[PDB]
């Protein structure tokens, strides 16, 4: 199709809008949801808030600014929640940071904003004439020492591979990403919703097809900040500010039998789990790597 | 953004501090026993 | 205790001051305050300006659509029957745009006489920005229509005021003759362009490609620009002087702080050669032919 | 040098000069309600029907002894009493009511509604913008049942009566900075109350002053606040443990 | 005080005498008492020298009222909006008449310092002079110690 | 000119000093947890450590029985010194002792504050800092990089 | 005596037309006849402004001043204020937009020195004044840079005409 | 000495409106994660810490409520056991202190 790059994240844009505003209009009035708190630190509180309306997000402004900036992740009750994902019933929260005893979920999350972001930066940053393609954001644990995510290139481009000065202009693109707080969305859509939204990349549409396979009810969760728009599992962290430090370590061409993948490696620390100079030289070192986990 | 101020001790564990610190120190004596020899290279 | 009143008195008169610094009241109307007639207000504005207007034609051309929707509104309100009168009010819609229509012929052929090497879409600029709406209404407010102005909204908006100003001049039209209300013209909306240039009011984005365009219609193969004199190139405020020479003969030269910029300058003034206004050129005469 | 400071507020209430009053306290209605009217649960199905509706509220006034009895001994107090034009009367002095407290006409308020009323209504309002109207009346108000107190220590009657209105009412309730806070002003949306109104038969003017507003306790919950509101748990000392209800 | 106070350049109203000249007084209201004997000079005034002014000025709005005041005063609104404020207490009728042509005569403008008694719009006829305007232009424009 | 100093300036002199740290101690000794001024605690450290190592050398020892008379000014501290702190104390070496910040006092005098308390006592555990978990993700990081250095030998 | 600071939170606001918009809520509060020095309380004042509320809180609960106990109470109070009166949701999102510290009547007394000598010694008093706007803090204003500063001096050397010329 | 003349108000604000005499605003406050409440990164919690002495202060006056005497001290060890509570085998032998309050979860048994 001759579609520009622009004009297709304006039409992801537009149709994303369009079914946030039918979310919106699905609930009519709005209804008051009792949300207890079950945090260590203040028990018994409640919270009188608007059903799919309020969030997490607004609960911490409730409790205090200080729960705002450190609270990275919501547990509702069975499960993880991001900040800006709206509530539905009653219910109770739970607060997770960086620094709890049990932190793996939040590391989980961060593992897999850092992810997105990566993504996000990896397909802007081609040239328009070439084709860039986003497969997924391959679940590797926080064992491992760089998030990896997967792009298919154009044929011309299987030759080449970026070097130090393609890997730091990568870095200060997600940089400069950062410098602009972006909140994290995430929308609960269907997956005949989400064919129409992506509707061009193929490894997409296959995500997309085996990730609602093992929902019964069909449902696909989209995350979408600025203009970016990426399907990935589970919550995600609800400012993109929090990653302080972040460097795109390597890349490793993979071949298969249809084709060969890109997976890009990075490695990121949030603002309050910054390390010193020499141990993050540690670390990018070792996240140079090779890194193999996909099941 | 009212960051905070971070020392290398502040965010580490009980087990990765020695960790940390014999990490320093091999590299340490790596770097010095690599300019040992400065004629020959 | 200090017995006097002329002291209290004028310490009242100093807080009524302080009051109305601290708290600035709204605007109100000319003809809600106490001293106002408005036939004698008709009649000065009629002699003021050495014309000879029709009363009724002025009273006709000061009403305004929405005054008139405004009275009719207070009419329904107040349960009073007003269709007698009220609705032979004789909106001056029809006066407005007779006047707009020939203040822009006016002011065409005007400009077509002065200047007959304007283009279409220059001339076009500037007779769109002598009847822009601020222009006209600093005209109408100088010459104190907004007063005279029947309106709601005693700011009376820029349209508002268009309107009821380019009605004053089909009055005048209607009234007196074609070639007095084309005086009045030449005397209350040229006289505005006075100092200005042309290219402020035309707002152009290729002078280069106009100046080459109008080249080519005059018969000029095309202009190069060539640097004439410089002051400094390192430095941080660079001055450049880039002339136009046509088969070797300098048409006209620009200064500017960049080369790009003192070409742009050079074409401009090239142009403003060519079509005629230029600052040496002769001054708008105001005679009594 | 020696100098100190003065004015220092300070309410302490004693019995002494309580007791000790020249002049007693005049009161011109009562504390509270006597006997609170408990209404069937079955009457917003009622409700639906009219005659169904209107046949029970005529035989009801009408078999209760005490409503006859108090009806009399109003009519024996002060002639021309009719209760059939009562609440035609009552409906336009709730109405002028909720517009004086709409246009914060407090001389006009104190005169419908009695001391008891006022506060209640002006408390918590004094300070925000109502924007209420009237647009229909589903179903007319309806008398219930009339009470009467006698005090015997002054001599002095005080008669409540008791009307069920059920009416269609669009309220918006402002902020002090211009934001809307409760709810819409378009909205139609209809209630069900009881008005019981004041009388004081003794006093030779007796104006009818609006004295009581009951709700059902089955009443259906009003309508969602616009804004989020957090409440706090206990404050726990430091040598307290906390103790989670179950 | 020029530092003191306030500054305006000379400036003329919507372009005034250039096409024709147009008065800027447009109402002169007088405020003045019948039994207040400091009313005298503006109730001679008004008997006999208003109804020739209005007549060699029909282009201004003149109110007359009188009422229970102890200062008469005169007000004079211009075509600018500006509004001037005099006092005629206890002044003769060739006062309040030289005050009165005064007032026709002034523009309505701010009685303040300007800055320049001259104001001419684009002086730079024939050219305006710059650093370069007496330089000599050299073979093929060299800079002086270049070689080409 | 303070060059080489490991004695700070307390109380009227030499002396006074001397005897206000013997009554810190004697207290410390006795409630096993004691909370005073951040120098004076700091001082009294070295002093704590000294005297256990001094009950260490047994009951016989007659400069370590008259060390415990001068310093213990209650003498029903010199049996529990010598047969409760130092058999408590026997494979610890140099830590005997543990030293805290507390938060300022609440008189107005804004005082920087310390807490001493000796290992083992039977008193509720302080509120000590304490280290952040493995399972953090600069935590997993470093086990991550422990482990590939193992694998690597 | 004055008071003001209390009767400014009593002004009502008309309501507002149908997409304007919200306007913040503002909360005015004042301590009165505070035994603290003037210029004491106005360093305390001056530390916490354009600050949020928590982090005001924040440094004056570590804060050594005896004022900063005052100060923090008032915070508190205004903050109880503002969810209780007001209606104001997000009790975290105030800012402190003015802090001020005036002085009030003061109390004199005798100090002697000696050889009969004495002066006049002033027993203070402070009013601290606090206003809390909702919304997020405004941002510091960052120092100029180069480019700007490159830009004002182009712009005055352009601005300028050769005086006493015409 | 005595001044010469009186400092004007612009001098007296450019000295004591200065940085240095200005209240520096202090980065190292955060929040305990026991209790909530705030702290500073080298010092203990006040919260937890007032608990602590709480407890300590309850123990040591029952500990002196079983000691009739000032010079009466134990020569032995000493435990302080909680109600529903019993002495271990390693605990035996020693002085024993009672408490009807439960065991906090602070406190851990050891
Ligand atoms: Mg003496
Ligand atoms: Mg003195
Ligand atoms: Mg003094
Ligand atoms: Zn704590």
């Amino acid at each position: 199709s001759q579609l520009s790059p622009t004009e297709l994240i304006e039409m992801q844009n537009d149709l994303f809008n369009k079914e946030k505003n039918r979310q919106l209009s699905l609930t009519p009035r709005t209804e008051k949801i009792e949300v207890k708190h079950v945090g260590k630190t203040d028990p018994g509180t409640v919270f009188v808030m608007n059903k799919n309306i309020s969030t997490p997000y607004s609960c911490a402004m409730h409790l205090s600014e200080w729960y705002c900036r450190k609270s990275i992740l919501a547990l509702v009750d069975g499960q993880p929640w991001d900040m800006y994902k709206p509530l539905t019933k009653s219910c109770e929260i739970k607060f997770l940071t960086f620094k709890d005893d049990d932190p793996g979920e939040v590391n989980k999350a961060y593992w897999r904003s850092c992810a997105m972001m990566m993504g996000c930066v990896i397909e802007r940053a081609f040239k328009d004439e070439y084709v860039v393609s986003l497969v997924r954001a391959p679940e590797v644990p926080v064992i491992a020492g760089a998030f990896c995510y997967d792009v298919v290139l154009d044929k011309r481009l299987d030759e080449w591979m970026p070097t130090k000065e393609n890997l730091h202009s990568f870095t200060k693109d997600a940089r400069a990403l950062i410098y602009k707080d972006l909140p994290f969305e995430t929308l609960e859509v269907e997956a005949k919703v989400a064919l129409e939204i992506f509707q061009h990349n193929k490894y997409k549409l296959d995500f997309i097809e085996e990730k609602a396979s093992q929902n019964p009810e069909r449902i696909v969760k989209l995350h979408r900040f600025g203009d970016f728009i990426d399907v990935s599992e589970g919550p995600l962290i609800p400012r993109t500010s929090i990653c302080f430090q972040y460097e795109v370590s390597a890349v490793h061409n993979l071949q298969t039998q249809s084709s060969l993948v890109r997976r890009f490696q990075g490695l990121s620390l949030p603002v309050h789990l910054r390390a010193h100079f020499t141990i993050w030289n540690k670390l990018l070192e070792r996240s140079r790597k090779m890194v193999t986990e996909d099941k | 953004h009212g960051k905070s101020v971070t020392w290398w001790d502040e965010h580490l564990s009980e087990e990765n501090v020695p960790f940390v610190k014999q990490l320093v120190s091999d590299e340490n004596k790596a770097q010095l026993a690599s300019k040992l020899c400065p004629l020959k290279d | 205790a200090k017995k006097g009143f002329r002291a209290a008195y004028r310490f009242q008169k100093e807080l009524e001051r302080w009051r109305l610094l601290r708290c600035p009241p709204p605007p109100v109307r000319r003809s809600e305050k106490p001293n106002w007639d408005y036939h004698a207000e008709i009649q000065a504005f009629g002699h003021r300006l050495q014309e000879t207007f029709s009363l009724d034609l002025l009273k006709t051309a000061f009403v305004n659509s929405c005054y008139i929707k405004s009275e009719e509104a207070k009419r329904q309100k107040l349960g009073i029957d007003k269709e007698a009168a009220l609705l032979n009010l004789k909106d001056n819609q029809e006066l407005s745009e007779q006047g707009i229509s020939f203040s822009q012929t006016c002011l065409t052929q005007f400009f077509e006489d002065a200047f007959p090497d304007l283009p279409t879409e220059g001339v076009t600029s500037l007779v769109d920005f002598l009847t822009s709406e601020e222009v006209v209404c600093h005209v109408a407010r100088n010459l104190a229509v907004e007063q005279l102005a029947l309106s709601a909204e005693f700011p009376v908006p820029p349209p508002v005021l268009r309107q009821t100003f380019f009605a004053v001049i089909g009055a005048l039209l209607q009234s007196s003759g074609p070639e007095r209300t084309a005086l009045f013209i030449r005397d209350f909306l040229i006289t505005q362009m006075t100092g200005k240039e042309l290219f402020e009011m035309w707002t152009i984005t290729n002078p280069m490609g106009l100046l080459v365009e109008e080249l080519k219609k005059r018969k000029i193969s095309a202009p190069e620009s060539r640097l004439t004199r410089q002051s400094g190139s390192t430095t941080a405020l660079p001055v450049y002087f880039v002339g136009l020479y046509c088969d070797r003969k300098l048409i006209a030269e620009g200064p500017g702080e960049t080369v790009l910029v003192a070409e742009e300058e050079a074409a401009r003034v090239a142009l403003r050669k060519l079509f005629g206004f230029t600052e040496n050129r002769r001054p708008w005469d105001y005679s009594k032919p | 040098s020696e100098k100190e400071f003065v004015e220092h507020a300070r309410k302490a209430g004693l019995v002494i000069p309580h007791e000790r009053l020249e002049r007693p306290i005049h009161l011109a209605c009562t504390a509270g309600i006597f006997d609170a009217y408990v209404p069937p649960e079955g009457d917003a199905r009622i409700s639906s029907l009219s005659k169904e509706g209107l046949a029970q509220r005529a035989e009801r006034l009408k078999k209760n002894v005490a409503s006859q009895l108090s009806i009399r001994k109003i009519r024996e107090s002060d002639p021309n009493f009719k209760i059939k034009d009562f609440p035609e009367k009552a409906k336009d002095i709730f109405i002028e009511a909720h517009l004086c407290l709409n246009n914060s006409d407090h001389d006009r308020l104190h005169t419908l509604v009695t001391e008891n009323c006022f506060p209640d209504m002006v408390w918590d309002i004094r300070y925000k913008t109502v924007r209420w109207s009237f647009v229909e009346s589903l179903e007319p108000p309806q008398v219930v049942q009339v009470r009467c107190s006698s005090l015997m220590n002054q001599g002095n009657i005080y008669g409540q009566v008791t009307v069920r209105m059920h009416t269609r009412q669009t309220l918006a309730i402002y902020d002090r900075f211009g934001r809307l806070m409760y709810g819409q002003e378009d909205v139609p949306r209809d209630v069900l109350e009881y008005v019981v109104f004041e009388k004081h038969l003794v006093d030779p003017y007796g104006s009818w002053r609006m004295h009581g507003k009951i709700i059902p306790p089955w009443a259906p919950p009003k309508q969602p606040i616009l804004k989020t509101v957090m409440i706090p748990g206990p404050q726990l000392k430091p040598w307290e443990e906390f103790e989670e209800p179950q | 005080t020029a530092r003191g106070t306030a500054s305006r350049f000379l400036t003329s109203v919507l372009h005034n005498g250039l096409g024709r000249y147009v008065q800027q007084l447009q109402r002169l209201s007088f405020s003045l008492s019948r039994d207040a004997p400091s009313s005298r000079g503006a109730r001679e005034f008004v008997e006999r020298e208003v109804t020739d002014f209005a007549r060699r000025n029909p282009g201004v709005v003149i109110y007359v009222n009188p009422r229970p005041c102890c200062v008469p005063r005169v007000v004079a609104e211009y075509l600018n909006g500006a509004v001037r404020e005099e006092s005629i207490h206890c002044k003769s009728v060739e006062e309040i008449a030289a005050l009165v042509q005064k007032l026709a005569d002034q523009s309505g403008l701010d009685v303040i310092r300007i800055r320049k008694p001259f104001h001419t719009d684009s002086p730079s006829i024939q050219g305006q002079w710059h650093p370069f305007t007496n330089k000599p232009t050299t073979l093929g424009g060299l800079r002086p110690r270049e070689v080409q | 000119i303070s060059h080489g100093r490991v004695f700070r300036r307390l109380g009227l002199g030499p002396e006074s000093r001397i005897h206000l740290l013997q009554n810190l101690l004697t207290g410390l000794v006795r409630h096993e947890r004691i909370e005073a001024s951040w120098a004076r605690v700091d001082e009294l450290r070295g002093y704590a450590e000294k005297l256990i190592d001094y009950g260490k050398l047994g009951d016989t020892n007659e400069r370590a029985m008259r060390m415990a008379d001068f310093w213990l000014t209650e003498k029903d501290l010199i049996p529990k010194l010598f047969q409760v702190l130092a058999p408590r104390f026997q494979g610890q070496n140099g830590g005997y002792t543990r030293m805290l910040q507390i938060p300022n006092r609440n008189e107005q005098d804004r005082a920087k504050m310390a807490v001493i308390e000796y290992k083992g006592n039977c008193l509720p555990p302080l509120p000590l800092p304490r280290r952040d978990s493995n399972l953090t993700l600069l935590n997993q990081l470093l086990q991550g990089l422990r482990q590939d250095q193992e694998a690597s030998s | 005596i004055s008071r003001k600071w209390e009767k400014k939170n009593k002004i009502v606001y008309p309501p507002q037309l149908p997409g304007e918009p919200r306007r913040p809520a503002e909360i005015y509060h004042c301590r009165r006849q505070i035994k603290y020095s003037k210029d004491k309380m106005w360093y305390l004042a001056k530390l916490i402004r354009g600050m949020s509320i928590d982090q005001a809180l924040a440094q004056l609960e570590f804060s050594d001043k005896k004022g900063a106990q005052i100060i923090k109470e008032v915070l508190l109070e205004a903050q109880d204020m503002a969810v209780r009166d007001h209606n104001v949701e997000f009790r975290s999102n105030l800012y402190v937009a003015e802090s001020t510290s005036g002085r009030g009547q003061y109390l004199k007394r005798i100090r002697y020195h000696g050889r009969g000598r004495f002066g006049i010694m002033e027993k203070v008093f402070c009013h601290y004044f606090v206003k809390l706007v909702e919304g997020p803090p405004p941002p510091r204003e960052a120092p100029k840079t180069a480019v700007a500063h490159a830009r004002e001096y182009i712009q005055e050397l352009r601005n300028r005409t050769i005086t006493h010329a015409l | 000495a005595a001044p010469k003349n009186r400092r004007s108000i612009e001098v007296n604000r450019c000295r004591r409106r200065n940085p240095q005499k200005l209240i520096k605003v202090k980065n190292n406050i955060d929040v305990c994660p026991e209790c909530g409440h705030l702290k500073q990164k080298h010092i203990l919690c006040g919260y937890c810490y007032e608990k602590v002495r709480k407890e300590t202060a309850e123990i040591r006056r029952q500990m002196g409520k079983q000691e009739g005497g000032p010079f009466r001290a134990p020569t032995t060890e000493t435990v302080v056991l909680y109600s529903g509570e019993t002495p271990s085998e390693q605990d035996q032998g020693k002085r024993i202190i009672e408490r009807e309050r439960k065991r906090p979860s602070w406190f851990t048994q050891n």
